[PDB]
């Protein structure tokens, strides 16, 4: 079947450049049209832009909200397709696929010539953050349990950090019935922050683990 | 080496129409 | 150029169930409409082409209909796989524009369930930093829906809180929020009651959680 690995994306200042890749394997490359689809954090689907085959000219076409700033190449004797993005704003981070792209020729003779257009392979996706802000471990404050009862209420608030991905275990991974660790929010410092709770009866340790500054902190959370 | 795809159709179809 | 309007922005459904997403476009596009469904941690996937040309591989409990300017997405008998967000989208322009609509969450459906509220103060740790965050935990409840407001010594505050809510639970099928009221410590320091006050439809009345400082 169909193959796609992505690669590049990362973490870029505002009016930076980026170069995503995508290679493929299992179908005939150079006889597809292909393109790239990005989602915001949020948000919906867009469609960033398509590329033509060779012999049709290699021709980009490119979503209004990135036109004149990104774009597409492709190299067929290596089955790559690229993304160049330059002149980077926040509102480009999010997640990017690309993608493989298929058409059906339009049977109507007022509309021969025209076709149906579609995405009908996605990558993975790679992650592209646009942002100022540095490397930054974790900051990690109990929730202590309090009169947070019904069953008790306790956690920990894992406060700016930079970037994302942050891992929340407790007890070493012992403890995970009742466990609840909340998707990140973006703070308007420019840093992330979460909270791990977790219901236990009123008769602790949450391990915080942010790989990119590797942080390792061990928070007993005592009421 | 020659590439033949539904664009190749819709090219001919459109050539055809238009003349 | 083409602007795509999709609704219900989110469903509840159960298995088994006929489940209808209505896709308007702001011009007449004839049938040139794709239909993606897209998964947590996933990728997108292709449904429809050409309003209502099935994908191979894709089950016949998916089924697209219209033309013009409304479409529709029906999924037949609801499976545990279908739950998911679907976007319709749009190939009419020969210059492309390939604008997809905003998308529709289908939610798995069950028993209104009230959440259960508990409030945290600011740790000792972090007043030292020199900020404080208080935190307002809703557990397990359902439906999404809820309302949570903060009011310092009676004072209702906006605009420096912040929102997180989990997917929906895998055992029970319920959410989880968080709002995190964040100050600077002076103005911690200043004020004494701190409430969170919850309002969601499981609810007799809203409930409100409170902590003296100190």
């Amino acid at each position: 079947q169909v193959q796609l690995v992505q690669s590049g994306g990362g973490l870029v200042k505002p009016g930076g450049s980026l170069t995503l890749s995508c290679s493929a394997s299992g179908f005939f490359f150079d006889n597809s049209w292909m393109g790239w689809v990005r989602q915001a954090p949020g948000k919906g689907l867009e469609w960033v832009g398509r590329i033509r085959r060779l012999k049709d000219g290699a021709t980009g076409e490119y979503g209004a909200a990135v036109k004149d700033r990104f774009t597409i190449s492709r190299d067929d004797s290596r089955n790559m397709l690229y993304l160049h993005m330059r002149t980077l704003k926040t509102e480009d981070s999010g997640t990017y696929y690309c993608t493989m792209d298929e058409g059906t020729p339009v049977t109507r003779f007022l509309e021969w010539g025209y076709f149906y257009y579609y995405m009908a392979v996605w990558g993975r996706g790679t992650t592209v953050i646009v942002s100022s802000a540095s490397t930054k471990g974790p900051s990690v404050f109990p929730l202590a349990p309090s009169s947070s009862t019904s069953t008790a209420a306790l956690g920990c608030l894992v406060k700016d950090y930079f970037p994302e991905p942050v891992t929340v275990s407790w007890n070493s991974g012992a403890l995970t019935s009742g466990v609840h660790t909340f998707p990140a929010v973006l703070q308007s410092s420019g840093l992330y922050s979460l909270s791990s709770v977790v219901t236990v009866p009123s008769s602790y340790i949450c391990n915080v683990n942010h790989k990119p500054s590797n942080t390792k902190v061990d928070k007993r959370v005592e009421p | 080496k020659k590439k033949w795809n539904w664009f190749d159709i819709t090219n001919w179809l459109w050539y055809i129409r238009k003349k | 150029d083409i602007v795509m309007t999709q609704s219900p922005s989110s469903v509840s459904a159960s298995v088994g169930d006929r489940v209808t997403i209505t896709c308007r476009a702001s011009q007449n596009i004839r049938d040139y409409l794709n239909w993606y469904q897209h998964k947590p941690g996933g990728s997108p996937r292709l449904l429809i082409y050409a309003a209502s040309t099935l994908q191979t591989g894709v089950p016949s409990r998916f089924s697209g209909s219209g033309s013009g300017n409304l479409f529709t997405l029906t999924i037949t008998n609801l499976q545990p796989e279908d739950f998911a967000t679907y976007y319709c989208q749009e190939n009419y322009n020969t210059i492309p524009s390939l604008s997809f609509g905003q998308g529709t969450k289908v939610d798995i459906r069950r028993t209104v369930a009230a959440p259960s509220v508990f409030i945290f103060p600011p740790s000792d740790e972090q007043l030292k930093s020199g900020t404080a965050s208080v935190v307002c935990l809703l557990n397990n409840f359902y439906p999404r829906e809820a309302k949570v407001q903060w009011k310092v010594d009676n004072a209702l505050q906006s605009g420096n809180s912040q929102e997180s809510v989990t997917e929906q639970d895998s055992k029970d099928s319920t959410y989880s929020l968080s709002s995190t009221l964040t100050l600077s410590k002076a103005d911690y320091e200043k004020h004494k009651v701190y409430a969170c006050e919850v309002t969601h439809q499981g609810l007799s009345s809203p409930v409100t959680k409170s902590f003296n400082r100190g």
